[PDB]
């Protein structure tokens, strides 16, 4: 199972890119109405 | 018949305090509960608060909390007042009831839900207007 | 304010400015120019006692449709200015009462 979830996993896209400062805020205005939602803007760099 | 009697002084000068009252008649006043509302000749709606049973005065945010707002039961009359008024609070007070509607959207257990607070019995209103006369 | 303008005998829909993002607890006031308002619809579909049929509620289907108060058949009592009061789940507590929703029905007999 560790060698097939590695080998399914392999493939797919790398996500080195998203260590980036991530400029994020809460959501929820009423106290405790949901943390456990951060709305995080950060940068991504493009196709070009 | 709950008319909720208004009367205030009717004519007041800045930075003082006005007391318009809102009589309770035929029910009682411990049964359900009252609260107060405001509006402006051009503009909206303005609600003042709430006051509940353990009488801790709800405020508005955007009118800086510069009210004095409570209840008293021994004369049946709600007790609204406005400290240092401002020129622009020329308009009409109004009075309203409260029901504590309980919105239900998600699960009790949680604290996933919220309380509206809706009102049914209104007033009339009396308008005061406030400047250097008095 | 925003002048509306209908004929008479017709169903009127109307819908108040900002979205219902959230689900959405919309209430109605008739504001009579003068004297005290009065309320039409709340909890959106529970309409008080003492209101005609011709003020109908909008049932919630979640999303899609907004606001809206079903009017079927103004007469010349509803020349007045309608509210909507409307309570979701972004807004937290929805302190603002919102903008002011006009109407001026032509044709008036
Ligand atoms: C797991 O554990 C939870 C613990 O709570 C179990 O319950 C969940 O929470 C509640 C309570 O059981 C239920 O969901 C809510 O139910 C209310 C209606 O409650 C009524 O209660 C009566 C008994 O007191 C009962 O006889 C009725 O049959 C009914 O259950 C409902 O109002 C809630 O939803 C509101 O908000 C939704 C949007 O967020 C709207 O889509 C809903 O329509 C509704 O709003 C109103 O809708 C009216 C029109 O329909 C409209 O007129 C009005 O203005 C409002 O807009 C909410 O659905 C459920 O039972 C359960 N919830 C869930 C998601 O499971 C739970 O059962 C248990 N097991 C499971 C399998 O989850
Ligand atoms: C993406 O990178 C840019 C790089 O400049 C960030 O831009 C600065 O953001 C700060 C606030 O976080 C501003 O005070 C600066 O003036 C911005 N500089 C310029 C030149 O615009 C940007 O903030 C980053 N993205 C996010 C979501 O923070
Ligand atoms: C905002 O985010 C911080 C993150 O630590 C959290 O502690 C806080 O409760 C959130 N909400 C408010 C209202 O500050």
């Amino acid at each position: 199972i560790i060698s097939l979830w590695d080998q399914s996993l392999k493939p797919c896209v790398k996500l080195t890119p998203l260590c980036v400062t991530l400029q994020c805020t809460n959501v929820t205005n009423n106290i405790t109405d949901d943390g456990e939602l951060k709305n995080c803007s950060f940068n991504m760099t493009t196709e070009l | 018949q709950v008319q909720l009697q208004e009367s205030g002084p009717g004519l007041v000068k800045p930075s003082e305090t006005l007391s318009v009252t809102c009589s309770v008649s035929g029910d009682s006043m411990n049964n359900y509960y009252w609260t107060w509302i405001r509006q402006s000749p051009g503009k909206g709606l303005e609600w003042i608060g709430y006051i509940s049973d353990r009488e801790s005065a709800t405020y508005n945010p955007s009118l800086n909390s510069r009210v004095v707002i409570s209840r008293d039961t021994s004369k049946n009359q709600l007790s609204l007042k406005l400290n240092s008024v401002t020129p622009a609070d020329t308009a009409v007070y109004y009075c309203a009831t409260a029901r504590r509607g309980q919105r239900i959207y998600g699960v009790v257990s949680f604290g996933e839900f919220f309380y509206y607070y809706s009102m049914d019995v209104w007033g009339k209103g009396t308008t005061v207007t406030v400047s250097s006369a008095s | 304010v925003r002048p509306l303008s209908v004929a008479l005998g017709e169903t009127a829909r109307i819908s108040c400015g900002r979205q219902a993002l959230g689900s959405r607890a919309v209430q109605w006031y008739q504001h009579r120019p003068g004297q005290a308002p009065i309320l039409l619809i709340y909890n959106n579909q529970d309409r008080p006692s003492g209101i005609p049929e011709r003020f109908s509620g909008t049932p919630d289907i979640n999303f899609g449709t907004r606001a809206t108060l079903t009017i079927s058949g103004v007469e010349a009592g509803d020349e007045a200015d309608y509210y909507c009061h409307m309570w979701d789940s972004r807004s937290g507590f929805s302190w603002s009462f919102g903008g002011a929703t006009r109407l001026t029905v032509l044709g008036q007999p």
